[PDB]
């Protein structure tokens, strides 16, 4: 391979063997320098693919997917408020049908990108779809599968105390800070009709594990295939329907695809065309801190039965009389009476005209279209009008009821995306002597557009009905559109010498819409070398290859980042907004992000060198790459002192750097005609470092964070993703300071840097057995390093449910290194502490994070996982023969089967987020639904 | 593939956006803060309300356990400075009309005056510059007051007679009302110079001159403007009654004073207790202690009178209640004019005005004859204590950010020398009406709150931001 | 510029 | 299974509902001072030793608070002589003190942990030795006084 | 006083035929039969939003108006299933009878 940077090719068979709805999730831990995480285990969700770390401080770091080989739309659809209404609906590449994948090839370097443009800076996932035959006999391949999912990891709970606060008993608590379990009959919950439920005060450990069912999902695939000496035709249809382990149909994903791809050669001239249609309907059991389903589930005392709260003829479960009023509702109700739906119709495809002429030349024209409509319909009942008066939840809770002012809301949004891409190329390929010159010169044109229409309606008249006319109060209406365009010209020169020295030289030049008129043009060259020794007695070294490449790759800004705009006047206030018009007056404000027509194109320089060797007839094999990736002058909306009149300014950041080692090992310790055993060990170690952010705006900028709480940044001397949290004060050396009177730790002056987001190293191992027609595959995914915010740990600490909180058998205690600080004027003196945290105040010692305080809730990102297990029995051809089958392969598999995590983490599967599949998702998990354990069957029938 | 398309099409062309389109924003943005979260915390510092037993949220405020990083006024520093004051600056380089510049400049002076009374330092002379100074020096308080009081003075002098061409959701283009606002701003600021003991000769005669001309505003200076729908409500009601659940309950000082004076306004904003039907404040910072001392089922929400949000959905944002304007005038009579009969008039004038606004017109007597009559005030310092304690009631549920400044200047209500736990023990040592230092107090030096933190977003971005100081550092005009 | 959580009841 | 943890002396700390008798003339005298059940606390020291614990009457009897010595394995605690009281400058002497697991019974009729210790005060002008003995607070209000 | 409005319509039909055909000559006759099943689903929906009295008199945009906006929403969905059959008779390419 003349390629002089790292890359990896995966066969369609390995992609679809894992039988995932999705093309990338099965490659989760199997490819070095390609970090593949799923945002959650909700059906239909996004998937994250970052290669050689985050280069783009905000907020685009997926690789350019490229199907045939047309750029594919990879946009993502998730909630702009992960704190209160969190939901994730899809990734662009979730549409591609894994049974139509023939070869994936993940380009990783940013040095030879002229063919695939600027978006390649983040890697390219070159996909190439199946085609023609001939083959015995008629062309049909049928795949139909069936899988279940099961909850994988719930937080480790405690079963020593029950419902209560301050340590005392309580009938209505949303938490477990009560007396020790007696077994003694006690009351709980509200009083209805002068009666009340009375039950043994005993723990129930399974009471959450029991809430969940087993998600089910059925899959059906069909393909039709054939060919001649001048043509080929593939026609395919995939179908999926998923109903996850959360109860009800609230966790739904339906996927349908239909694709027709065909080629024909007469000439000289070849013409082919791919056309595809993709449907999906999602329903997301929303997460958040409000009346959502999970946050309502964790806030459950350890003695309360959750599967008993479902029946709604037991008046104690109807919204009015549910056992707790503390910002929480019956989960079964939230899933049954709320709406969060997403539907999508997509059309994308390509046309390609290849015409060979004059012995050595080839003309190729390629146009791609990818256009989408999607429609969200979220809504929630008028909880107030239906349940406030009368119920103790209710009038009885005054200003503080869960139903105020939950007066009902319904919105609807229709989103339209369209991008057309044009490639016009003329290749050249002649051999002279032992040399071989191939050159390629082309033109690329690209236009991308997105727009959406939104209407929302509040305070619903008929409480249940979700319709843009069931309201007496003014509707809210929003409308947006974006348009970018890019033209470019590129040449790629391939040198060669007798199949031994390959040299490549690419150069591209783009003119982008998103950069200031006066500075639209940026040029980036690239040089690649490849040296096979090997070609220089021993049948011991199958293959050897040494690689080097130095290249650049520019980028442009996001849209509309040059001119200052005036917006319609609105002000953000905590948990609200005060938006114009009022009253009868409309008004505009000066936009809070200063624009800049002094910008210059972004530039990524890479230096990469690698080595590849194979031994003993491809029975021991290893590939190693080292990379040094810089990314300078990235356009970013850098933070700024608001007193300047603006809240941020668009300017050119400094270098974001990723260096690291990408290494793959693979050997076949056994081989016969009847049994093979392969091993594989891949290892990735990356070093991420923000090198500088413009000095004059201070040093740092926020990437995501709570107001006065744990927030992740991008600081000048540090990695991408340095957290800060409230750490506890400590004296001149020791020495937790606590309050003289409560006993509780004492916040320090500043927050404290508490880790970055990055795994220190990631690696994966894999084994593959074959015995006659039997296959067995196992894969493990190892990541260690880094850290993430976890509201899962946060709410199980606040609630007193998490195992860690039975710390001192919940007897009064003195923080074991505590010290009071004695300040008089400016005299500072430290004294052994003598004040305990009392029983009544144990709840607060944990509620705020223990002696760690806030920072307690940055969880050790690290995990080890049993990624997948795939057993496959290829029936032997003699078996069938009296049947119309050309092949049968029964298959049984499991995914995300088991997670291991380091002691301090007994809360989550770290592979979670409530903030999307890119950079900001690294901030953490905001009570995302639990991850799940998937397993099932799949039958293949070739005709 | 045309490329000249980077003009954002979700926003109007900039040449089409003029003053009358920008100007309504200032009023509203300024009111997003002074009436919103600023008011919210200031209501604790001046001890009107406390944190409800059965909910957390404002724990760190009531208990003075917050730090600079708690960003307790970051949302508001962003609004006053990146909306309000830029939109001010935009209006001022867009209109040549004096009477609009006067209206803009006053509202400009108001923001600064709010920033100052919170962080006693504030960007000013270097702020509102673009990329040309992203890191402005934080001018000093006295500098800033002197500057804005000299912006108002300079803008007034340029009036010529034309009216306003501008949407005025505050005074509906009534110039004469704006000059009242401005003269009452002068009255407010002059009085602080005096009691900070700075240039106090001039500002005493300047105030003597101000009240003599009585050229103030009528009515209240408000944004009457909010509907009870969405995105349109009173900032405080939006935040604390829709976004959150009910976190507020009444404080021990406000409920004592009102219940000791027989005041009928105790029923405006406060509710009787869900349990015995009596009015019950909570001791500052006392949420967790009361829960340890009494039972757990004995200090729930139902044992302390909650704050009533009923009245707040459309309740306006006040910049200068008339009741306060009378309560400043009476003070200037009783201590810089020696004119007990005018001070009595203004003092009665205030209480009269407040009793109107709360829907209790015609009950002004109940306190103007009993307990709080002006005759019972023997000492020409007792009189002050009657003016001052009633400006404090005047501002309950009207302009809390002010009430806290007026507590700091006049130092009335007096700080009670008894501790929270002492008062809870033997309630008879409590002179009703006095502020109680918080029970859980995170100020090393104890005492009451005296200033907000600097804004964390200025910390991170502006290297010239003064370094932090405890909550207990006083503000440049608080000198006792 | 950030985002507010809320505490719960108890 | 995750071990929650604990202070070095955890099993002997807690809140308690105790009654104070007195040995007067060789015969024990049930509650002389007419005290009723009082609340008191025992909790670990800042040094997190498994050899000393604090003993705190929370001001409901004599107003005392001193570090006792602690034999964790035996579940016993005792002073060596009179030790500095920290509440108000006095001296106290704790003797034959024990913490007996689930040996007691609550007002509701459930088991709980008995505590028993003998105590003397350097300014008890009667020179009396008192017998404090109670049980660990449940948290149920019915098991309160 | 100005007006701007915007409507996004969405249509979608699915038709399904499942047939079987029979074509056998006998002597001089010819018999062609056809038996089948039809399935049809037709749905339409729109989201309309209108805005009156424009603040910046020229710019057309749902955020450009100090007065309440108007909002309309709609959807219809019909479905149909039928079974059918067509008989085709023939005699030496002279008579052609169909039922
Ligand atoms: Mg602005
Ligand atoms: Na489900
Ligand atoms: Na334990
Ligand atoms: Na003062």
């Amino acid at each position: 391979k003349a390629l002089g940077y790292a890359a990896t090719s995966v066969g369609g068979e390995k992609i679809a063997e894992s039988r995932t709805s999705d093309v990338m999730s099965s490659l989760a831990g199997k490819i070095a320098g390609v970090q593949i995480s799923s945002t959650s285990s909700d059906p239909g969700a996004s998937n994250s693919v970052i290669i050689r770390g985050v280069s783009s401080l905000s907020g685009t770091n997926q690789p350019l997917y490229v199907v045939d080989g047309v750029p594919l739309n990879n946009s993502t659809v998730y909630s702009t408020d992960g704190l209160n209404s969190g939901y994730d609906f899809g990734n662009g590449a979730n549409a591609i049908n894994p049974d139509d994948v023939a070869n994936m090839t993940i380009l990783k370097g940013a040095a030879a990108t002229a063919l695939y443009g600027s978006r390649a800076a983040n890697g390219v996932v070159m996909i190439t779809t199946k085609s023609g035959r001939k083959e015995k006999g008629v062309g049909i391949e049928y795949n139909g599968g069936v899988q279940w999912s099961t909850v994988l990891r719930l937080p480790e709970f405690q079963n020593e105390f029950g419902m209560g606060w301050n340590g005392n008993h309580t009938e209505l608590e949303n938490g477990s800070w009560g007396p020790r379990f007696d077994g003694s009959m006690q009351l709980w919950g509200n009083v209805y009709n002068n009666s009340q439920k009375l039950k043994p005060y005993v723990a129930m450990p399974d009471n959450i594990k029991d809430f969940f069912d087993a998600g089910f999902r059925y899959s059906n695939s069909l393909s039709f295939n054939g060919a001649t000496d001048k043509s080929d035709y593939y026609v395919s249809f995939s179908q999926i329907s998923d109903d996850g382990m959360i109860p009800t149909d609230a966790d739904s994903y339906d996927k349908y695809t239909f694709s027709a791809r065909g080629s024909h050669k007469a000439g000289a001239l070849t013409f082919s065309s791919s056309l595809n249609y993709a449907y999906q309907k999602n329903n997301f059991a929303t997460t958040g801190q409000g009346l959502s389903m999970l946050n309502s589930l964790y806030q459950t005392p350890r003695d309360i039965s959750i599967i008993g709260l479902e029946d709604q003829n037991d008046p104690f479960n109807t919204p009015g009389y549910y056992y707790t009023p503390y910002g929480v509702m019956n989960p079964y109700y939230i899933l049954n009476n709320y709406l969060n739906e997403y539907e999508s119709e997509r059309f994308y495809g390509k046309f390609q005209l290849d015409y060979e002429f004059l012995k050595y030349f080839k003309f190729t024209y390629r146009m791609g279209l990818d256009t989408t409509t999607g429609q969200s319909d979220k809504g929630k009942p008028n909880l107030y009008a239906l349940y406030y008066e009368g119920t103790p939840n209710g009038e009885g809770q005054g200003s503080s009821s869960p139903f105020s002012g939950e007066t009902g809301q319904y919105s609807e949004q229709i989103t339209r995306r369209r991008e057309i891409n044009q490639d016009i190329m003329v290749n050249f390929n002649m051999p002279v002597n032992d040399f071989n010159i191939n050159a390629l010169v082309g033109f690329n044109g690209n236009e991308r557009k997105v727009s959406y229409q939104y209407s929302e309606v509040n305070d619903l008249t008929i409480p249940t009905w979700f319709n843009l006319k069931n309201s007496g109060k003014t509707p809210i209406v929003e409308q947006h559109m974006e348009l970018r365009r890019l033209m470019g010209v590129f040449g790629q020169f391939e040198g060669s010498w007798k199949n031994m020295l390959y040299l490549t030289v690419t150069a591209r030049n783009d003119w982008s819409s998103t950069l200031p008129k006066e500075n639209r043009s940026f040029f980036y060259p690239g040089i690649t070398g490849s040296f096979i020794f090997s070609e220089l007695l021993q049948d011991v070294i199958t293959f050897g290859k040494i690689r080097a490449s130095w290249g650049k790759t520019g980028n442009d800004a996001d849209v509309y980042m040059v001119n200052p705009v005036y917006a319609q006047s609105s002000n953000r206030i905590p948990f609200g907004s005060l938006t114009f018009p009022l009253g009868g007056v409309n008004a505009y404000s000066a936009g809070n992000v200063l624009g800049s027509n002094t910008l210059s194109p972004e530039m990524t320089t890479e230096s990469e060198v690698g080595l590849n060797m194979a031994f003993f007839k491809n029975r021991l094999s290893f590939d190693v790459s080292y990379y040094n990736r810089n990314t300078d002058k990235q356009i970013f909306s850098l933070a700024m002192d608001p007193a300047s009149g603006y809240t941020a300014q668009n300017m050119n950041l400094g270098k974001i750097r990723n260096r690291g080692i990408e290494l793959l090992i693979s050997g076949t310790p056994i081989r016969t005609k009847d049994f093979s055993w392969e091993l594989t060990w891949n290892f990735t170690k990356n070093w991420s470092k923000v090198i500088s952010l413009p000095e004059e705006l201070g040093g740092i900028t926020t990437i995501y964070g709570l107001n006065g709480g744990t927030s992740m940044y991008a600081i000048t001397g540090m990695p991408v993703g340095v957290f800060k949290a409230q750490v506890a004060e400590r004296d001149p050396q020791g020495r937790i300071v606590v309050n003289s009177s409560t006993g509780l730790p004492v916040e320090a002056s500043e927050f404290g840097i508490c880790g970055d987001m990055n795994n220190k190293y990631q690696m994966g191992v894999s084994t593959n057995l074959k015995y006659k027609g039997i296959s067995l595959g196992i894969d493990f995914d190892i990541r260690q390093g880094g850290v993430m915010y976890s509201r899962t740990k946060d709410i199980n600490y606040f609630t007193g449910n998490a195992i860690q909180t039975a710390y001192n058998d919940r007897n009064p205690l003195i923080v074991p290194n505590s010290v009071n600080k004695i300040v008089n004027g400016e005299n500072v003196t430290y004294v052994e502490n003598t004040t305990p945290i009392t029983s009544s105040n144990i709840y607060k010692y944990w509620g705020d994070g223990g002696s760690d305080m806030g920072s307690c809730f940055l969880v050790d990102k690290s995990y080890v996982k049993l990624r997948s297990v795939v057993l496959g029995w290829d029936l032997p051809k003699r078996w069938l023969a009296k049947t119309p089958f050309q092949a049968v392969k029964v298959s049984a598999y499991g995914n995300n089967l088991f997670v291991w995590t380091p002691s301090s983490n007994t809360f989550i599967d770290p592979e979670m987020t409530s903030f999307g599949n890119d950079l900001e998702g690294n901030y953490g998990e905001y009570t995302a639904n639990p991850s799940s354990r998937r397993f099932g069957f799949n039958l293949m029938v070739k005709f | 593939c045309d490329l000249n398309i980077n003009d954002d099409p979700n926003y109007p062309m900039n040449d089409q956006v003029t003053a009358d389109l920008i100007f309504p924003s200032i009023s509203a943005s300024i009111a997003s803060a002074v009436g919103g979260e600023i008011y919210n915390y200031a209501g604790f510092f001046a001890q009107y309300y406390e944190q409800k037993p059965e909910s957390n949220q404002y724990n760190t405020l009531c208990e003075y356990t917050f730090t600079e990083s708690s960003q307790q006024m970051d949302y508001s520093y962003r609004i006053l400075f990146a909306g309000a004051l830029e939109d001010a600056k935009q209006v001022l380089e867009k209109t040549t009309n004096p009477a609009d510049r006067f209206a803009t400049t006053i509202l400009r002076a108001y923001a600064f005056q709010i920033m100052v009374d919170n962080t006693s330092d504030s960007p000013y002379s270097e702020a509102l510059q673009g990329n040309a100074n992203a890191t402005p020096k934080w001018d000093t308080g006295e500098t800033v007051y002197k500057g804005i009081l000299g912006e108002i003075d300079a803008a007034e002098a340029a009036l010529d007679g034309s009216g306003m061409d501008v949407p005025d959701l505050i005074f509906n283009k009534n110039i004469a009302q704006w000059k009242g606002f401005a003269n009452a701003l002068r009255l407010r600021m002059y009085l602080r110079f005096i009691d900070a003991n700075i240039d106090a000769a001039s500002y005493t005669e300047k105030v003597k001159t101000l009240v003599q001309n009585n050229e103030f505003f009528t009515g209240d200076v408000k944004l009457d403007c909010f509907l009870d729908e969405t995105d349109k409500r009173n900032p405080w009601y939006n935040t604390n009654a829709v976004g959150l659940t009910g976190n507020h309950c009444a404080a021990y000082p406000l409920v004592s004073y009102l219940s000791s004076t027989g005041d009928p306004r105790i029923a405006y904003g406060i509710s009787k207790t869900d349990a015995d039907g009596k009015y019950v404040g909570q001791l500052p910072g006392g949420k967790t202690h009361m829960q340890s001392i009494l039972g757990t089922d004995n200090w729930k929400n139902k044992n302390v009178s909650a704050i009533d949000y009923s009245i707040g959905a459309t309740k306006p944002v006040y910049f200068f209640t008339q009741a306060e304007l009378q309560f400043l005038i009476a003070e200037v009579y009783a201590r810089f004019h020696n004119d007990d009969a005018n001070a009595k008039s203004a003092y009665e004038a205030g209480v009269t005005a407040d009793f109107a606004v709360r829907g209790f017109a015609g009950q002004e007597n109940t306190i103007l004859e009993g307990a709080c009559a002006w005759s019972a005030a023997s000492t020409q310092a007792d009189k002050l204590n009657l003016i001052y304690m009633q400006k404090w009631v005047s501002l309950f549920y009207m302009d809390h950010m002010e009430a806290w400044s007026e507590i700091r200047r006049t130092d009335c209500p007096k700080l009670s020398s008894y501790s929270a736990a002492q008062i809870q023990a033997s309630e008879s040592v409590y002179t009703p009406g006095e502020l109680v230092a918080p029970w859980t107090n995170g100020l090393e030096a104890g005492g009451l709150m005296k200033r907000m933190t600097y804004p964390l977003s200025a910390r991170q971005q502006n290297v010239n931001t003064p370094a932090g100081v405890p909550g207990s550092t006083p503000v440049w005009w608080d000198i006792k | 510029g950030g985002g507010g959580g809320g505490g719960g009841g108890g | 299974d995750t071990e929650p943890g604990g202070t070095a002396v955890e099993k002997m700390a807690g809140d308690w509902w105790v009654t104070v008798n007195a040995f007067i003339d060789g015969k024990e005298v049930e509650d002389p001072f007419g005290a009723g059940h009082l609340q008191m606390s025992t909790y670990n020291t800042a040094s997190n030793s498994e050899t000393e614990m604090w003993l705190d009457d929370l001001g409901n009897f004599w107003e005392y608070k001193l570090k006792v010595n602690v034999n964790y394995a035996a579940r016993t605690f005792s002073t060596t002589g009179f030790v500095d009281n920290v509440t108000y400058e006095s001296k106290v002497k704790i003797t034959d003190g024990k913490v007996l697991e689930k040996a007691a019974t609550t007002p509701s009729g459930m088991p709980a942990d008995s505590i028993v210790y003998m105590v003397q005060f350097d300014d008890d002008e009667d020179g009396l030795t008192y017998k404090v003995s109670g049980f660990r607070r449940t948290g149920f209000p019915a098991d309160d006084f």
